[PDB]
């Protein structure tokens, strides 16, 4: 099907398809050495550059080296740049190259890479479809929504780009005008429509507008492999791990932790309130759309596994407490956080984006009526000095109807079922 | 743009490479 092979090429023919036999019986080593040869011999063979691409890249992965696919990508470089390369190749070689620059993080790179395909390749729309990934990827959503709209003026039923779109339309606050973009693309069952994410944000979108049919979304989400349960929407998730909304201090083991937060409560509410009074910038305000009204505002002391030292200096205490318990410092896919809540607050049903974390909070200034947490379908009030322990990749929803602020200590624990190998490997979130 | 409470990044986790 893809004619790979010009004028010159077709006449080594023998050459070529000896060394890529080469690096299909899996003789990595000798396949390289093979194609460098040809490059060497034949310098302006298309084929023979591609070939060693090719290898470099098959060798990067048998050695797992970053190193070896940036040789890799330039070569696939190279095979743009010589004369008479077959329009097939072309667009292969470009392809592979912006695929292994996002792997490695390049995603700046991969953008020059997409952009140049779009350039050579016009009418291709896959490729504005690939573009518009790129985007998404850096964090561009402007561009990313330009790129999926020209599709949509040329190709209005293409469902790759209608969910794309209709996340960008979501993740605007467009919640209305998303939901027939997100659901006409994934009942379209395009490639690429038969996402997580996609189920996801439908559903929830939904939700936010009351539509009853979300839960059909959801449905229909973990029947196709996407949702661990209807009620468990996480999906950064290790299989496996036991799946509860609410656990008890001796169902986690953390039961050190636990009582540590509740014999030392006060100091940790003290430092809150410290800042809250003379360092009130250090709360910023809620940032992923996840509230109807209200304020809500969190004071962050570890992301990601890493000391915020400047907001330890605002509750320094609480900091050097911590510090005995790297189940919850070294919880990667984790914060510990304080989280103040204003009366008029509703915060929407919502999921946080993975199963490999539980999430204690502990009361710290709690109104007697007014404040509550649902978790899956069972609701929760706090106690001041008392800890609950749920798992939000559970569907959950806050309510503040008190007539003063409500403040919690948040902090993310590894799920206990998780290896240390697994606790040292995975991603940070 | 990080994941914190939510879901809402197109992806949320970095790459890195191998
Ligand atoms: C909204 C919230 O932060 C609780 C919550 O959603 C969470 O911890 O995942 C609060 O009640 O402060
Ligand atoms: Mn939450």
């Amino acid at each position: 099907k893809p004619k790979l092979l010009n004028k010159f090429d077709k006449t080594i023919k023998a050459e070529l398809d000896a060394a890529e036999k080469l690096r299909k019986r899996g003789k990595i080593e000798e396949a390289v050495n093979a194609f460098k040869e040809l490059v060497r011999k034949y310098p302006q063979s298309p084929r023979a550059r591609y070939g060693k691409a090719q290898c470099e890249d098959d060798l990067a992965e048998k050695r797992r080296s970053n190193e070896v696919l940036r040789g890799a990508i330039e070569t696939y470089q190279e095979v743009a740049s010589l004369p008479d390369v077959p329009a097939d190749l072309l667009k292969l070689s470009l392809k592979r190259r912006s695929d292994r620059q996002q792997f490695l993080g390049h995603m700046r790179g991969s953008l020059l890479t997409l952009q140049r395909l779009v350039q050579l390749f016009p009418n291709d729309t896959s490729l504005k479809n690939d573009l518009g990934v790129g985007y998404l990827l850096i964090g561009d959503n402007d561009n990313a929504k330009k790129v999926y709209e020209e599709v949509l003026s040329v190709t209005p039923n293409d469902g790759f780009a209608k969910v794309h779109y209709g996340f960008i339309l979501k993740a605007q606050n467009k919640i209305a005008e998303s939901i027939p973009y997100l659901k006409e693309g994934i009942e379209s069952g395009d490639p690429g429509t038969d996402d997580g994410r996609f189920y996801f944000h439908l559903g929830d979108a939904m939700q936010r507008v009351g539509n009853k049919e979300a839960y059909k979304w959801y449905e229909l989400g973990h029947k196709r492999g996407h949702f661990a349960s209807v009620w468990q929407r996480s999906l950064y998730n290790v299989n496996g791990l036991k799946a509860q909304p609410w656990w008890t201090p001796k169902e986690t083991g953390y039961t050190e932790l636990v009582k540590s937060l509740e014999r030392n409560w006060k100091l940790i509410r003290d430092e809150g309130l410290a800042v809250m009074d003379k360092a009130k910038g250090l709360f910023l305000p809620e940032d992923e759309n996840l509230r109807e009204k209200g304020d809500w505002s969190q004071f962050t002391l570890w992301q990601q596994g890493r000391r915020n030292e400047n907001a330890c200096k605002g509750a320094p205490k609480t900091c050097t407490l911590l510090e005995k318990f790297p189940e919850t410092t070294g919880c990667r896919r984790g914060q510990i956080k304080y989280s103040i809540m204003h009366p008029g607050t509703h915060v929407w049903p919502h999921t946080g984006p993975t199963n490999c974390r539980l999430r204690m909070h502990l009361g710290l200034v709690i109104p007697k009526e007014g404040c509550k947490i649902r978790c899956a379908n069972e609701t929760k009030t706090w106690e001041e000095g008392k800890v609950l322990i749920f798992d939000d990749s559970f569907e959950h929803e806050v309510w503040q109807d008190a007539s003063s602020f409500r403040l919690i200590f948040i902090v993310d624990v590894w799920h206990p079922e998780l290896t240390p190998q697994q606790r040292r490997s995975l991603p940070a979130i | 743009g990080k994941c914190k409470d939510g879901l809402g990044e197109y992806t949320c986790t970095s790459l890195e490479g191998f």
